[PDB]
């Protein structure tokens, strides 16, 4: 019908996948074991569009797991939800990447691409009329950096039609765990401009700021940041799985989204998120929920987008509401601040509607951006990677690996055209 | 009074033989035992001093396990024992090998297993033979039973139900062979042909019925359906009856040609039949189309130059007329210069009957045509492009000379096809 | 030399009416069969 | 092994060649029960009858029958003795291979 | 959907012929209604 | 009625026997005692083609298992399906070959051939209509490869119109447990290509692989190896026992696979393996049991026909299915793989269908395809066999039994023509 | 009568002779002797041995290219004086065939026309080919244009001519030709016929559904576009139009000849089955701007004067209903000078399909000729690509040591100066 292949690969994507697989068991309700146990029909008419059918009433993910280093595999295996990943979907090498791009993109990731397509392609044809593909990984780390992205150069040569969306972690700067970061980020970043329908660009600062203000948790760990990438990953496809007043899709976002095909670099957001303490004194309306989209508190990326122009904005809410408000609410959103729109795109608003809530929740949204100020990250990148490579630094650990210095040229060359061209839409 | 002896041959006959006297069971009431719990089913069943009627019927196979499982089923009482006929070996798709090892062994035991019916039979109105092409009994065997059936009677009617090697897929790889070699000799000794092809049927099925995995029972069924409906007539009365004699007067202009092509119609489901108003006009114009054909020809390709039609169940003589004028007035539907009156209607006044487990709807009307045309020389085509570029490097010939028999056969069944093909573009070109 | 031919070997044999593999041989004896194609009017 | 094997052309070209006329004599002898037979093809038809109501007017098509199967049976046993022989000379010859 | 995959497993040896011709009721025979003689 | 004598040679081939007829014994419901503990009918009603009655409802196989080396038989007899065996059937000689094709073919097993033969005419004038024999045997063996081929060549001449299977081992280059085996290797299959009628090359090297990667056995013994080949043979004679919708038999694979007498070469293969974090996540239907048929890591040949051409193939699907998704399968794969396919032959995908499932499982088929591949194996035998044969190493062990030097040569020469043979059926042009 | 000579030079010509005389035999029913087994008189002329010259020559600079002809299936067809070789080509250097290589050759050219031209009694018109990239195909046919204008004066010269395309290009030195090229099609012709290959690879991929097509593939429809100009001179028709009328209606001003041509239907067996075609039809798609054989917009200019040249099976009524349909269309726009502007040409013998063609057999299709200012861009994208390289001076180090002074290429850019500004200036409306 309309079926997704979800990609996973690095240490990252590893565990935010376990963790998006975890949302969606819990709402379509299935138990660990792998059986049905929710309550309405409704939850049961479109589960093909993430699991596959297997005898027994039981349902298997159409999941490929990628990871160079085994020793994080055996903790998916070994989580709540260990045993609903199938095993054959799970494929390894034996040594890392040691945090190089160059290893996993060209050394041993052509070893392991092989396996990596055989899988997708034998879920390529399992189902009938795939939707698209969707992957995560991190762009700090040797594999989801490398290797993920080579996958990426793969697909797009055998599937030029499907859309391709991309939940990737952008690194931050004032918090880094990794000094080739700025390697690798350029070495990617230029991979996916040319291969990839629309990028969201998730990092970690930005989750850190969000428990510690907007939800007052006091020791926020890895597990709590990864609940909220899993909350957006439902509510981009939260109308392709379910009916509504207005539907929607992967593609009729896309198309709405991306004006020029240089530009598909986005900004998620999550609504309904209040402290622990205000579970009872807190109405779940309609305009509370849009007053708190357009902080730029809520956000989720390392930019503050009062520093340049929303393109183009997606609202895209869950659960049943009259419809009135909305278009009241994004359009009173944008006479206010008329000056942080482009005037050359009117209606700039996109809004699209399912009928049914998530679970354990009466009403739900999830917004995504595109805005000039997400150039504000790609500039000081190069901001690193100039200090990094005007010295030579840290260089022969990616030319013991056969590459060579132009393609460091090159990469830069990219971005540098980029931003330039992304500069001009600005004025 | 009417009779029909059928002389099913090899596991296609014997499995059509299963749907088709399992209908005619529940149409005419007999029980499993053999009993009903006025004489309309003289023609099918017969008649013994205590009321029991036993089937006028030959399952003939030279394997054993096809008709094993009918001696130990639901009707294992309501069968002779001498009527089902067993060989030890097979031809096992070897046109030759029944027809010219196996096949004299048990021919004669057969042969005069059929004598004892016909003797049962004071007028016999015709035979009805089902086989298939691809099996080696259905083809090589029953070859050789309408070559000595012609010469125990040299008038009686033996109508050809067939299977056909479908112009894509295959269950059989040598099996143009048997289908050539078989055209050759049983146009001699054949009044009418049936060719139906499992792949136009599976077509059908899958689009109508809403049937996404079908088996073997479902296309019998339909089958069955087609055999009732043309011996309907002889049955039941009616308006305007119908006789085997009949309809083949008025489908053949000439010896050469009997090769018809038939359709039916409605083949809808109960959710389908629940929403949907039939019509005459509804079901007449469905058999048209060449989605509804069982056979893989379109008659659009080719002219159709003679036409049957069987109306039965509730169907009336003013509306018939009209569905015919409307099918005459439009350009797509073509005739030969040599046909402007190509129809002939029956019609009947039973509904066909259903049967719980099939997948058919109870509708109160249906049609059946028997459209002789040019556009099944495309299909004999199709069959010489295969086997001449196999004859070209005289594979699995081997086996055929191997068993016994001559290679000239060979040679002078493939011309014979050209023939064939070559007569139906003289019908095919107007003066 | 110039190998043997197969196909039209094996055609021969068949138009004979040789069918066991043994007889099929001794026919290849008998008749190989070896590619040797591999090496005054006026009118104005 | 050669004669033996060529010969199977020739011993096969016989039964058919006797099967055909076991099936061309029955043709011209018709039906083995007469009502299986009763229709246009009897020699007691209406359009016959008619014609010999005139005198002198009959048929010499009961004899032309005769003569077809005249030669027809004759050539069967001028058949069944060339295949008779030559099964002889298959067994004799399959009996000299096996001491050879 | 319960019960599309709760007849799945079961030892359902038996012929095809056999789970598809049972013996049918008496109820659904046909009536015969339009017939030749008296 | 159709009886098959089970053959058995060689310590390779009497461990096979014993492990195959456990498995059909179990699927028959046979306890090692003989009786019949099943449940059903119908695990008695074909039961006749592979057992003989004794007394007091006792069955037993009818099988001759030989061998030259005495400890082997105490082995199988002490083995858990030991009693069940009939002891007479037992053949064993006191000296053994020992690795050496020479002895056991003329000076040793010349002895044991009279033996043998008195026991097999015995079980075969007891069943009135053999179907064929059937032996499994290695080529790297000295009793199997050896007296193994003066048995077929023997039973050839005696009873000529009967099937003969064999289920034969030929060595890999890869791995290997004897330094003399091509001798063993080249000097059989000309005798084997003389007098077989179908052959099934089974090699231990390939199966490894498949327990390796597919399986993921940690420790996959000799048995767990045999258990692959034990479902093989099952899987042919399976239409034979049960009925199906589309039945088949060792003939009609064998007519349908051979277009001629010199290719009688296939490369087997079995659909369900699955491991055992794989038995979870699988939804068993009819598309995931071909892709698991074609690809070939699933074969059970030393040979990538990726490097070749399917010269013709036949499956036979055991279980209850839509044979609609049987045909639509294979037309898949013929068109998809155009370029894997002989033109000449259209159509080259043979189907049959049985019913009755593998006992504990619901699904599965058996695929029997010939193809040219198959000659990458025959050309790594022929590297060896020369390079040994050159310095004329070994040779002393062979020369010393009676032969001569010139059987080398000429068994070389016949190798090397059917690989001159079958090579040049690849590049052959339809047009 | 009627009889047409052609005259094609360089490698592009005689291609499209191979097309179009192939296309011609088979046209009027001649066999590759030269025999038939007087429509033929416009294009071959009778002999002694009564076999059918072709009225044509072949000019060539290289010997391979037209040796492959000496050799073809139409050696004897042809006379060899016709096949005019030279030695050494211009290497695609417009001095060369200009000024040093054509003057050896330039008068055994003008020899052999001439005899051919005392042959005819009344000539209409000299048909020849070339293109504007290569030397040969450029330089060589300036000159004898020139030599040819003061031959005849008033005879007609059609140039159906190669444009180079706008983005794909097979040489480097293309532009620099090219502006020296307009010249001889500018005051030494009457019409023309430029086209590039681009828009031609466009409509085989997108309509013709070829995906990969050869330089025959194009020059199919080149043939198709001169068999239907030249169809009226060869067989009768309701309005039959000689090339002089063709002439008078489409030429404004004495420098606008440059006529481009259009060719409906170009459909493939496939899409023609599911789609009938009226008149109303194939007069749409001339005008569709995707099916133009020349990259321009016509709907970014308006027309001047169209000529249609209906062929097939037409009828006038259905052509002014077509006509009438066009007028009343706002996206097409006209002159305002051009109250009326169409020549409508009537045949009645349908284009004929070549065995191992791409066009299926259609019973009437449509040619299209239009003089619109939409061509004028097309110069302009000329201009820029010929200037970004004159400023530096590329590549001119070679023509000016063959000898042209290079004051001759700034006269040359300002011919076409303007001659794109007269296109503007006539396009802007005096209203
Ligand atoms: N439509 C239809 N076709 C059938 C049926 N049964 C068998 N066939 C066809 O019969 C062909 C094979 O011949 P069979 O009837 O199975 O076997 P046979 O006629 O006894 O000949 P042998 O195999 O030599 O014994 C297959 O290709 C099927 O297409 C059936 O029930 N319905
Ligand atoms: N459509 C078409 N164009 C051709 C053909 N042959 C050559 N051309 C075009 O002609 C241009 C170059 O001139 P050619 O015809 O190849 O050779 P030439 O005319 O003899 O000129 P020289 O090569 O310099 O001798 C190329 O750019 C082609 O586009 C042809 O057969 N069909
Ligand atoms: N958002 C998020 N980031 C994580 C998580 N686990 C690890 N990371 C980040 O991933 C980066 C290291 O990625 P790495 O495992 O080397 O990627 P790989 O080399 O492609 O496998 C670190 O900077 C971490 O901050 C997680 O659960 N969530
Ligand atoms: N697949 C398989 N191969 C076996 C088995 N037993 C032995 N072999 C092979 O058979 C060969 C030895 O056979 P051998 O005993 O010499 O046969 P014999 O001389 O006829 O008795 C070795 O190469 C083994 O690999 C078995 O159970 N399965
Ligand atoms: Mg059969
Ligand atoms: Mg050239």
């Amino acid at each position: 019908m309309r079926e997704i292949v979800h990609l996973q690969a690095g240490q990252c994507g590893n565990q935010i996948g376990a963790k998006f697989w975890e949302v969606i068991s819990d709402e379509h309700g299935i138990d660990p074991t792998g059986t049905y146990h929710g309550d309405s029909d409704l939850q049961l008419e479109r589960i093909n569009v993430y699991y596959n059918e297997a005898t027994g009433g039981k349902y298997v993910p159409r999941a490929v797991l990628v990871d160079l280093e085994p020793g994080t595999m055996d903790s998916v295996r070994s989580g709540p939800f260990g045993q609903i990943f199938r095993p054959d979907n799970f494929v390894f090498g034996q040594s890392g990447a040691g945090n190089n791009w160059a290893k996993g993109h060209y050394t041993e990731g052509a070893e392991l691409v092989d396996s990596v397509l055989d899988v997708v392609r034998k879920e390529a044809e399992s189902c009938d009329c795939l939707q698209g593909f969707q992957l995560t990984h991190s762009l700090g780390g040797g594999t989801g950096s490398g290797m993920g992205t080579l996958l990426i150069s793969k697909i797009r040569e055998e599937y030029p039609d499907r859309i391709m969306n991309t939940f990737s972690v952008v690194p931050s700067p004032k918090v880094s765990d990794t000094v080739v970061e700025p390697y690798n980020a350029t070495l990617s970043v230029h991979q996916l401009v040319e291969n990839t329908d629309e990028t969201y660009c998730i990092d970690n600062e930005a989750l850190y700021d969000i428990c510690f203000r907007t939800l007052k948790l006091t020791t926020p760990t890895y597990g709590d940041l990864n609940h909220l990438v899993s909350a957006t990953m439902s509510g981009v496809t939260t109308c392709l799985r379910f009916p509504g007043q207005l539907n929607a899709d992967l593609r009729k976002l896309a198309v709405n989204m991306v004006p020029f095909p240089r530009l598909h670099f986005f900004m998620p957001g999550f609504a309904p998120l209040t402290s622990r303490g205000s579970q009872q004194y807190r109405a779940l309306t309609v305009p509370e929920l849009t007053q708190q989209m357009f902080d730029a508190k809520n956000m989720m990326a390392a930019c503050d987008p009062r520093h340049g122009r929303y393109l183009t904005v997606a609202a895209v809410f869950r659960g049943r509401m009259s419809m009135k408000e909305v278009d009241e609410q994004m359009l009173n959103v944008q006479n206010k601040n008329s000056s942080y729109f482009v005037e050359w795109i009117p209606n700039n608003v996109k809004t699209a509607v399912c009928d049914i809530p998530p679970r354990g929740l009466k009403m739900s949204a999830t917004f995504i951006g595109n805005s000039t100020a997400i150039q504000e990250l790609f500039k000081r990148i190069s901001e690193q990677f100039t200090a990094m490579f005007r010295r030579k630094a840290f260089l022969h650990w990616y030319t013991g690996e056969g590459m060579d210095e132009m393609e460091f040229t090159e990469a830069e060359s990219n971005m540098n055209d980029l931003v330039s061209e992304y500069q001009q839409y600005q004025d | 009074m009417r009779e029909c002896i059928s002389i099913h041959v090899g596991q296609a006959g014997v499995q059509i033989g299963n749907a088709c006297w399992e209908l005619y069971c529940l149409e005419h009431g007999i029980q499993p035992d053999g009993q009903m719990p006025d004489d309309s089913f003289n023609t099918f069943f017969s008649e013994t001093g205590a009321g029991k009627h036993v089937p006028r019927a030959v399952f003939v196979d030279l394997e054993p396990t096809v008709v094993d499982e009918v001696r130990t089923g639901t009707y294992r009482q309501l069968f002779h024992p001498e009527q089902l006929i067993t060989g030890k070996e097979d031809a096992a798709n070897n046109y030759a090998r029944g027809h010219y090892t196996i096949g004299k062994e048990i021919v004669d035991l057969v042969l005069d297993r059929i004598r004892k019916l016909a003797d049962l039979c004071t007028g016999l109105q015709g035979f009805l033979i089902f086989h298939s092409f691809g099996g080696g009994t259905g083809s090589g065997f029953a070859s050789l039973l309408m070559e000595r059936l012609s010469v125990d009677y040299g008038k009686k009617s033996k109508l050809e139900f067939a299977i056909y090697p479908a112009p894509q897929v295959s269950t059989a790889v040598v099996e143009p062979y048997n289908s050539i070699l078989t055209t050759h000799t049983t146009l001699e000794h054949s009044d009418c042909a049936f060719m139906v092809d499992n792949e136009a049927i599976y077509d059908i099925c899958r689009r109508n019925l809403d049937i996404e995995r079908p088996t073997y029972t479902n296309l019998n069924r339909l089958i069955g359906q087609i055999v009732s409906s043309i011996t309907a007539s002889l049955r039941f009365d009616g308006a305007l009856n119908v006789d085997l004699t009949e309809f083949q007067t008025n489908l053949v202009p000439y010896p050469r040609i009997h090769f018809p092509l038939a359709t039916y119609a409605p083949v809808i489901s109960a959710e389908k039949a629940y929403h949907e108003q039939l019509s005459v006009a509804e079901i007449t114009n469905a058999c048209f189309e060449p989605a509804n054909q069982m056979v893989k020809c379109d008659p659009r390709h080719g002219k159709y130059m003679a036409c049957c039609m069987l109306y039965r169940g509730d169907v009336v003589p003013k509306d018939v007329n009209a569905a015919i004028a409307t099918i005459k007035t439009k350009r797509t539907i073509q005739f030969v210069d040599w046909c402007p009156t190509g129809f002939k209607v029956g019609i009947n006044y039973q509904p066909p009957t259903v049967v719980p487990g099939g997948d058919l709807a109870k509708v109160q009307r249906a049609v059946c045509m028997l459209s002789n045309t040019t556009a099944i020389a495309e299909a004999w085509a199709r069959l010489d492009h295969k086997f001449d570029l196999m004859y070209a490097k005289r594979a699995f010939v081997h086996w055929y000379v191997g068993e016994g028999m001559e290679e000239g056969e060979f040679s002078e069944a493939r011309e014979d096809l050209a023939a064939l093909e070559k007569d139906y573009e003289e019908v095919g070109v107007d003066s | 030399e110039l190998t043997r031919n197969y196909i039209a070997m094996n055609r021969g044999a068949v138009k004979a009416g040789l069918v066991t593999a043994r007889e099929n041989m001794l026919y290849r004896e008998l008749n190989d069969i070896r590619i040797n194609d591999q090496e005054n009017m006026t009118f104005g | 092994t050669m004669t033996l094997g060529l010969m199977r052309g020739t011993i096969h070209r016989c039964m058919k060649f006797n099967q055909e006329m076991y099936v061309t004599r029955g043709i011209i002898k018709g039906p083995l029960l007469k009502r299986n037979l009763e229709a246009r093809e009897k020699l007691n038809r209406p359009l016959v009858r008619m014609y010999q109501r005139h005198v002198g007017t009959q048929l010499p098509e009961a004899t032309r029958l005769a003569q077809g199967t005249d030669l027809l049976t004759r050539h069967n046993l001028h058949m069944e003795k060339n295949l008779k022989e030559l099964r002889t000379t298959h067994d004799n010859l399959a009996w000299g291979l096996n001491c050879k | 959907l319960q019960q599309k995959w709760l007849a799945s497993k079961t030892s359902l040896k038996e012929s095809i012929y056999t789970t598809s011709y049972p013996r049918l009721p008496v109820c659904a025979m046909s009536r015969r209604e339009h017939a030749i003689p008296v």
